[PDB]
């Protein structure tokens, strides 16, 4: 879920 | 949603503004390159571009209106397509060559059965050059790939509205494309034809992406070329 | 080339008249399921090749170009045909009139099955017309392998684009609705391409499994993608 | 020499 992390930072 | 309220010109400016930067490779023309070291440069380059892509996706009109889950799905589906069309675009003015980076301009001879994909990428670039693709048209297509590639794989009355919302944005982008071609002095017949020609190329881009994804899986199992955690994470999402 | 001199109505009539028939299944485990679907696919392939000849402009190409196009698009054409006749059967795929199947029923497949169902649902949502379907199918034939070889094919594709717009204008759609619907249709081909690639990879594992009887024709078309 | 060749010529 790295993509999920980068999608809200 | 403000994406449905943007004019054609306002849609174009929003997309041009959100454009990711052209990154440089750590390629060194002195240092020799094995087929795995060269591949390592590209995968490293693809990794850094992905991060810029994600922040680019956020600025794409309509994308931030979607749920976080839907955003992840669309990006997991279209990430290699978006990379490839970006590569193809900046290779337009370099016939027979692919401009992976300003300091990394390769031809088909420079390796390992990835060559088929390399040729298709060249043919796509040659197609754009023949069609005289414009930057305003390019950013539209790229946004279309983002929203369309994963929309056919997303149950409820509520989810229904999200997919309908996506298509509504797609229509606005279609409108934007038509507006561009109309301003270019093309007749209605010429507008519809060019629109068809551009969208048909996305079918080929999907093909190259599926092929490339297959190789990325083989490279992982080969365990020679280094791959980032995010890249492996995007890769496994497709192999499921 | 006769194809470019054809009018829009004459283009539709040519495509409609060229339509391949609907075949029946030879009438469930995972060995019999695959055996039936591949048997059906091989027989439909034979009809597709004869249908390809009747597609305006396809005869004007060299034999080798025809081979390339068919090798590249055969599974897409099978799939869009399967999706088309499954429209009036939500949640089900009509492989044959005597073979209407569940997503319940052997994988590999469930992913592709749901994608095929999703496409069928999209067509139904768009109320896809028969005249529009035959245009899309021909487009797949000429477009799928054109980037892997040009002027002739692209001009025929332009002709079909005109034909699609002609149909929408006849249906009474506005200028905005025409290019919007044209977009919605052609974007679906991207998904159909995706399904074919997933279906081709699965077909390779079936060959390597050496359990399901595959015809030499179906094997030769499979080798072309490898 | 392939089957596709024969079917396309007949
Ligand atoms: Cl010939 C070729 C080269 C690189 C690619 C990719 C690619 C595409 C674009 C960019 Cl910027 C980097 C790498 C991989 Cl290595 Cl991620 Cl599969 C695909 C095909
Ligand atoms: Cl592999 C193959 Cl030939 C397939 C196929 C068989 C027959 C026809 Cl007409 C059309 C397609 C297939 C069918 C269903 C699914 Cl879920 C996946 C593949």
């Amino acid at each position: 879920k790295i993509l999920h992390r980068l999608l809200q930072d | 949603s403000l994406a449905l309220s943007l004019t054609a010109d306002q849609m174009v400016s929003a997309l041009l503004d959100a454009e990711p930067p052209i990154l440089y490779s750590e390629y060194d023309p002195t240092r020799p390159f094995s087929e795995a070291s060269m591949m390592g440069l590209l995968t490293n380059l693809a990794d850094r571009e992905l991060v810029h892509m994600i922040n680019w996706a956020k600025r794409v009109p309509g994308f931030v209106d979607l749920t976080l889950h839907d955003q992840v799905h669309l990006l997991e589906c279209a990430w290699l397509e978006i990379l490839m069309i970006g590569l193809v675009w900046r290779s337009m003015e370099h016939p027979g060559k692919l401009l992976f980076a300003p300091n990394l301009l390769l031809d088909r001879n420079q390796v390992e059965g990835m060559v088929e994909i390399f040729d298709m990428l060249l043919a796509t670039s040659s197609r754009f050059r023949m069609m005289n693709l414009q930057g305003e048209e390019f950013v539209c297509l790229k946004s279309i790939i983002l929203l369309n590639s994963g929309v056919y794989t997303f149950s409820t009355l509520k989810s229904l509205e999200e997919k309908d919302h996506i298509h509504r944005v797609l229509d606005k982008i279609t409108d934007t494309l038509i507006h561009l071609m109309a301003k270019a002095g093309l007749t209605l017949q010429q507008q519809h034809q060019r629109l068809a020609q551009l969208l048909l190329i996305l079918s080929h881009i999907r093909h190259m992406s599926n092929k490339g994804m297959e190789h990325l899986y083989s490279m992982k199992c080969k365990n020679v070329v280094p791959l980032s955690d995010l890249l492996l994470e995007m890769l496994d999402a497709h192999r499921l």
